[PDB]
């Protein structure tokens, strides 16, 4: 809408001045622990059983 | 296996009524899963702990994952696997005393598992159904780790 | 032979994200 | 009298298990106040109220799967409760026993509540139908089918004229108990409704839902009069003042608030609760509130008048 | 930062104290200190919603909706409050709106892939997350990936009988989960579903490894508790799980979750706590009594008490009583359940075996029950012989 249209460069200002820290990506995060290294071992084990090693 | 008991304690008050010892203070934790109640002594300056740390604690009655028994005698040379690799402080102590709720119509609903580490006390007060491998006069291990979380 | 009757209950292992975070801006 | 609303009396351990449901009576012959408690522990207790007091009078065997709901007749000194073993069983309060035991069926009994003249006994279904027993003849007389899912709550209105009832998919039927026709069909809620009662004018139809929100409608002309929100989790259980102007609500959140009809507003919250409130009844005169919940304590109110 | 550590009351009054101050600021900058009027009415807005005093909360989304018809996260919480509401068709329509102010917001779709996902939608629900993944400022974003790896996650709670398809609907969950967790090491819910994948996969040592470590960096993920208890069920642990699924349901929900409160009867029942399963599942049934399968088991755990009662000579004839009407409720239920049962979850056969036997044990628990009589006849004999011994002495 013609009215509604003409009023984003106003919101653009204002999102400009906000912070937000917890976004959807830093929701899914440890606060400091690597998973990686471990897993992958865990998973390299299993995979090793699969292929009957 | 030969876990007795296992799971993560978060510190809730050092030495509450002042620090008694330079070496040595108390621990106030409780546990988050089995919600157990802990006071345990810590050489603090070997391993020195903070109000608010969390901890990994896995009370085990032997240190070999394959549960072959150990014979409570000293010697640090040895090839078999052991629990104290994955560990960070590591006591060792008997078991003096188990008290709980009991009552002469009943047993008891909670536990308390005294355990001394060769004069470093600790105990796990709980409920009657995780301190069942606890039995007085008998060897168990401390096995804790701090979390990096 | 006859599996004695357990409880009818199909164990999920579950992996439910969390909702959406909307927590309060700081300006 | 208080001009503020506070905790008055608190009976820990009142039942073995968990309460489900409780309702306060007035015996008119001697002007004493009566509280039916059900519980999961299969035994519905008859408490006294005497001297700021609850003195257990008692203790009524016979459910076997725990008391759903009880009710207590407005004109006569019986009780009638529901448990989930499917059976009704109605009780004499001044000789504690058992009067007559009906069985509804595995799936036809769930919710009580006597009609106000306490001539019938209404009660929900798994089929969607409200199945309505005579308190006298003990015996099933007719059923009023809604066509929907599991009735979960249901209501006689004070003056007689309407019976709601509520189901699982949340959607509210109201019937005209002098013709036994279905007048309305409201969408409700979009979550099950576990309880529902009418004013004391019956004027207004006050609904609660798992959704966490508080219905008010119109019973006249069944128009939404407003939304209620405030409380964190499901609302399990609502009662009318007999002033018509406050109700009082319960929920899993372990809060019991007090709301004004004219306002819309929370008068007042009380946390004393451990556990989820399942249920909340005014005494006759409304000056008081008894509530029940998981932690298996009966708390009771004092409210301004 | 009062509202992040749940200190709503003290939230109230420095939200409004901001707005009151940017109202008497706006004469010096009247655009600044009402862009500031804005992001506070919005954290004021969040706030009542976290009070739950949701009626408030959507008069001021709609009125910064009158103001400032741009500001996308207004339509989201509206939306978000009409799915809490369990108004999904509403829901859908706030966040359609707020992809028609901005068409490539990646929370907007993924709150409407949510709403699929919820009503287990999973075509449409699975298109909605790759609409995120094919834009290049977002083809790596984890919260997609996840969400399409739960999809494939969710295939493997029904019991499936082509096991090649089950398989590749495993490795194609695990792939997913692990190339989240190749892009972000500290991805939580991607070691979690690759725990979950283990777990049904059967490497139950290599699965509790996985969520021991995942419970060891958060201890706010109820999930990660559940599989953990469930582990501990398939390990025997028996005393260990009940205790997590109990600590679970009185931490994580404000309501009774049936699910997990199934689950807690479950390893009360193969912990032989027929007692506490029972009450257990009362209290499940109370909350959803329509469910056969609650009922069901009910009726199995009543014909787990009479069989045991009936089966020990020691209980009395109360006890005894109690079983046989105990026995006469589970053929009831059992017969019932014949009929109306759910297909889909149980097999009727099931049921009517039940029945079956029930009626054959009811046939020996009357021969008990005279047994019990008489047993019970022989005590108050032994009581009154005591009684006229101390009258003796």
């Amino acid at each position: 809408r013609s009215f509604v249209d003409a009023e984003v460069d106003v919101t653009r200002d204002i999102v400009s001045r906000e912070r937000v820290w917890r976004t959807r990506t830093t929701i899914l995060q440890s606060t400091g622990k690597n998973f990686s290294k471990n897993i992958f071992a865990i998973l390299q084990s299993v995979k090793a059983r699969e292929e009957g090693r | 296996a030969g876990i007795l008991f296992e799971d993560i304690f978060d510190v809730k008050d050092i030495d509450p009524e002042g620090k008694k010892f330079d070496r040595v203070s108390r621990l106030h934790c409780e546990s988050e899963s089995f919600k157990m109640d802990l006071i345990l002594d810590v050489n603090i300056q070997i391993y020195p702990v903070d109000l608010g740390d969390k901890f990994r604690l896995v009370i085990a009655s032997t240190l070999y994952e394959d549960g072959t028994l150990d014979d409570g005698e000293y010697n640090p040379t040895d090839d078999r696997p052991s629990r104290a690799d994955q560990f960070e402080y590591v006591m060792y102590g008997k078991v003096y005393r188990i008290e709980g709720d009991e009552t002469s119509t009943e047993a008891a609903t909670r536990l308390s598992a005294y355990v001394s580490y060769g004069g470093l006390l600790m105990r796990l007060q709980g409920d009657a159904n995780n301190l069942h491998g606890f039995e007085v006069d008998s060897r168990v291990y401390l096995l804790m780790k701090k979390l990096a979380f | 032979l006859p599996e004695r009757s357990g409880v009818v209950c199909r164990v999920k292992y579950c992996n439910s994200l969390p909702d959406i975070p909307f927590d309060p801006k700081f300006i | 009298m208080t001009n503020q609303y506070g905790i008055l009396f608190k009976q820990e351990q009142a039942h073995d298990d968990a309460i489900w449901s409780v309702a306060w009576g007035t015996n008119k012959k001697e002007n004493s106040e009566t509280v039916v408690t059900g519980s999961l522990d299969d035994l519905v207790k008859v408490w006294k109220w005497r001297d700021e007091r609850l003195d257990l009078q008692w203790s009524l065997e016979g459910h076997q799967l725990g008391v759903v709901s009880v009710d207590i007749s407005h004109t006569l000194p019986i009780a009638a409760s529901s448990s989930l073993d499917a059976h009704i069983r109605l009780w004499d309060l001044e000789n504690g026993k058992q009067i007559k035991s009906i069985d509804a069926g595995p799936v036809d009994a769930w919710t009580l509540a006597f009609s106000p003249d306490s001539q019938y006994l209404a009660t929900g279904t798994h089929v969607g139908k409200v199945n309505i027993f005579g308190v006298e003849s003990g015996k099933k007389e007719y059923s009023l089918d809604t066509r929907g899912k599991f009735i979960l709550s249901i209501a006689y209105s004070p003056d007689g004229k309407y019976l709601a009832s509520g189901a699982i998919d949340g959607i509210i039927n109201i019937f005209d108990i002098a013709t036994g026709k279905l007048l309305h069909t409201l969408e409700g809620h979009a979550m099950p409704i576990r309880s529902l009662t009418f004013s004391p004018d019956s004027q207004l139809l006050v609904t609660a839902s798992d959704d966490g929100y508080i219905k008010i409608y119109d019973v006249q002309h069944a128009n939404l009069a407003g939304t209620l929100s405030g409380h964190a989790s499901w609302v399990l259980n609502v009662a009318f003042c007999p002033d018509d102007t406050h109700f009082v609500s319960s929920s899993s959140d372990k809060s019991v608030k007090v709301w004004d009809v004219g306002t819309r507003t929370c008068v007042h919250t009380f946390f004393d609760h451990q556990d989820q409130v399942w249920g909340v009844k005014y005494n006759g005169n409304g000056s008081k509130i008894v509530s029940v919940g998981d932690d298996q304590e009966i708390h009771i109110y004092d409210c301004p008048i | 930062l009062h509202f992040r550590l749940g200190n709503l009351g003290e939230a109230k009054k420095y939200f409004l104290a901001s707005l009151d101050r940017a109202k008497a600021e706006a004469e010096h900058d009247e655009h600044y200190y009402n862009a500031i009027s804005v992001t506070t009415s919005y954290n004021l807005a969040r706030l009542y919603e976290a009070m739950c005093e949701f009626h408030e909360a959507e008069k001021l989304y709609k009125n910064i909706l009158r103001e400032h018809p741009n500001y996308v996260d207004c339509y989201l919480r509206l939306g978000a409050m009409a799915r809490d509401k369990g108004n999904f068709y509403e829901a859908s329509d706030w966040f359609k709106e707020a992809l028609q102010i901005n068409q490539d917001h990646p929370d907007a779709w993924s709150l409407i892939g949510n709403l699929h996902l919820a009503k287990q939608e999973w075509g449409p629900g699975q298109k909605k997350f790759e609409r995120i993944l094919k834009q290049p400022s977002t083809q790596s974003d984890t919260y997609s990936m996840l969400a399409l790896g739960n999809v494939w996650l969710q295939t493997l709670h029904q019991p499936t009988r082509d096991r090649e398809k089950e398989k590749r609907h495993q490795d194609r969950a695990l792939a997913i989960y692990k190339q989240v967790l190749r892009n972000d090491a500290k991805n939580l819910y991607a070691a979690n579903g690759i725990g979950a994948v283990l777990a049904h996969k059967g490497y139950f040592r290599e699965a509790r490894d996985v969520f021991a470590q995942v419970r060891e960096a958060t201890a706010d993920i109820s999930d990660v508790w559940l599989n953990l208890a469930h582990i501990y069920v398939e390990q025997k642990q028996y005393i260990s799980a009940v205790q997590m699924y109990e600590n679970c349901l009185r931490k994580f929900y404000k309501h009774q979750n049936t699910e997990v409160v199934l689950y807690l009867a479950r390893a009360l029942f193969k912990c032989g706590k027929l007692q506490e399963c029972k009450q257990t599942l009362l209290k499940a049934r109370h909350v959803a009594p329509s469910d056969t399968v609650l009922m069901f088991n009910v009726a199995l755990v009543l014909q787990r008490l009479a069989t045991s009662v009936l089966k020990d000579e020691k209980s009395n004839l109360k006890e005894v009583l109690n079983a046989v009407k105990e026995l006469e409720l589970a053929h009831r239920y059992f017969s019932y359940l014949s009929k109306v049962g759910d297909k889909m979850r149980f097999d009727l056969a099931l049921a009517a075996t039940e029945a079956r036997q029930c009626s054959d044990l009811l046939s020996q628990a009357q021969y008990h029950v005279a047994r019990a009589r008489k047993q019970d006849e022989e005590e108050r004999e032994l009581r009154a012989k005591q009684e006229q011994e101390k009258e003796l002495l």
